């Protein structure tokens, strides 16, 4: 053992390394406290003929575009062209960079987000990827904006409104400019839930190319597609679409990454009906007479918001009808008195 | 309540030393000391005179 | 003349008074939180700015979008304010 008797002053060598790095480490803290403004930051890359070339191109808030190369410290989510990151008095390095901005379903939603975040280890046993896409299409009645909402909020995680008028801009290019910005909080982010509706309306291919809107929602949509298509790893937050009709279906719909998992919802029954409104109705004062037969007859052509109505309709006279639990004709009253 | 007329004397040293922490001298607020002793009331002399490092607070 | 007098007579301390309450950096509004130590701040002039809470302004006490009084020297909130048009 002689000569490993030198392991010793390499183990000293060490330990006097960890001490002696509390000094130039701690000065970290005083030196990189806190950016006082915020600089954006485009990435391009230099070539200088070590000497090699990297470099980028920033941008300050006040409208002032200095220079500086790619610094800072082990970068593994940076490089990318992004703002709000760490900036000195006048120094201008990059030190922090940090992102800017019921019960008839519960298995096909809630599996759908958790297996590609929690069922890793399936996936690298059998190198299969979970489907993305879940097209809640159908007849209207069941309700699927409420009620899928309403699930969203179920699932417990973060949840980002957005509908059809809210990616149709009155301007043009800020379609992408909310793609990539749902994919910012969304992607960036951590794992939200985006749930649209009404994707049949905007999904038009007309033959006469001259005067069409959807179109255009069709550049920002198989936009989308092109961002979801293009990019492989869609193993993070997916697109969550549903139609409220059958009439105008986009062919080009038809992959693992995209709607996939088309269930098809039909004309809300008896058996339905009392599936969506005995989720509506799961909580609230039911009286022991409520059949469900004349008044869950009595609901056709009637979205969620409208049977949500005729529940407050229902909830509307039997303030003076003198009973504090709510009956079995008030829901039909609420229907013949909405329609 | 009593003043005199005091007068700074500045050698070389600190004159070369403020041309190279001058030269060093980034926009970032520096720190420095200056040394020298006391040898009567009405005159000072420096002959010491070194840099600090800096830090975010200034 | 005659209000100016006993106010004049009374600037004395304004003097002394003068070093304290100095803060103003044009009242800039802070647009969300997504920590509690580090704030991002929106100044009128298109300029976003973060800077850490002082010691004197409690964080229970911020809210989403609010007119605050700020350092334009240490950078830090020094007092809140609670600003009127007809």
């Amino acid at each position: 053992k002689i000569m490993k008797s030198e392991v010793l002053r390499v183990t000293h060598e060490l330990q006097a390394m960890k001490d002696k790095i509390k000094e130039n480490s701690e000065k970290i803290k005083v030196n990189k406290t806190l950016p006082y403004l915020v600089s954006n930051v485009i990435e391009l890359l230099d070539v200088d003929p070590q000497r090699k070339g990297k470099c980028a191109v920033i941008k300050t808030s006040t409208r002032q575009t200095y220079f500086l190369p790619v610094i800072g410290l082990v970068d593994a989510e940076k490089l990318k062209p992004g703002d709000l990151v760490g900036v000195n008095k006048d120094s201008y390095l990059i030190l922090e960079t940090l992102p800017t901005e019921l019960d008839k379903q519960i298995q096909e939603l809630v599996e759908a987000i958790v297996l590609p975040m929690n069922h890793k280890e399936k996936f690298e046993n059998l190198g299969i990827q979970p489907p993305k896409g879940v097209l809640m299409y159908g007849p209207p009645g069941t309700g699927k904006t409420l009620l899928a909402r309403a699930c969203a909020a179920q699932t417990k995680a973060t949840f980002l409104k957005l509908a059809g008028p809210q990616l149709v801009q009155m301007f043009i290019g800020d379609g992408a400019k909310l793609v990539r910005d749902a994919f910012a909080l969304a992607k960036e982010k951590a794992p939200s839930i985006i749930f649209i509706d009404e994707l049949d309306a905007i999904g038009t291919k007309r033959f006469d190319s001259e005067k069409a809107g959807d179109r255009e929602v069709q550049r920002t949509m198989l936009e989308l597609l092109n961002q979801l298509d293009g990019f492989q790893p869609n193993t993070q937050v997916k697109v969550i679409a549903a139609t409220n009709r059958v009439d105008i279906l986009d062919p080009a719909l038809l992959r693992s990454g995209r709607l996939d998992r088309k269930i098809e919802f039909p004309m809300p029954n008896e058996e339905a009906r009392a599936r969506i409104m005995q989720i509506h109705s799961r909580k609230m004062n039911v009286s022991p007479d409520v059949n469900y037969e004349e008044l869950a007859r009595c609901t056709d052509d009637f979205n969620g918001a409208q049977c949500k109505a005729v529940c407050v309709e229902a909830g509307m006279i039997a303030l003076r009808r003198g009973a504090t639990e709510l009956t079995h004709e008030d829901y039909m009253e609420g229907i013949l008195e909405v329609q | 309540a009593v003043d005199t007329a005091e007068q700074v004397y500045i050698s070389s040293l600190a004159l070369l030393k403020m041309l190279k922490h001058g030269r060093a001298g980034v926009p970032m607020e520096v720190m420095g000391l200056m040394l020298g002793e006391f040898v009567d009331d009405y005159t000072v002399r420096v002959i010491d005179v070194f840099a600090m490092p800096q830090s975010g607070t200034g | 003349a005659p209000p100016a007098l006993w106010d004049l007579a009374a600037d004395k301390q304004t003097l002394q008074s003068e070093q304290p309450l100095q803060v103003a950096r044009c009242t800039k509004i802070i647009n969300a939180d997504s920590e509690d130590p580090k704030y991002i701040i929106n100044v009128k002039q298109f300029a976003k700015f973060v800077v850490d809470l002082s010691d004197q302004v409690a964080p229970t006490d911020i809210e989403e979008g609010m007119r605050v009084g700020v350092d334009r020297n240490k950078y830090q909130i020094h007092i809140p304010l609670p600003p009127d048009p007809t």
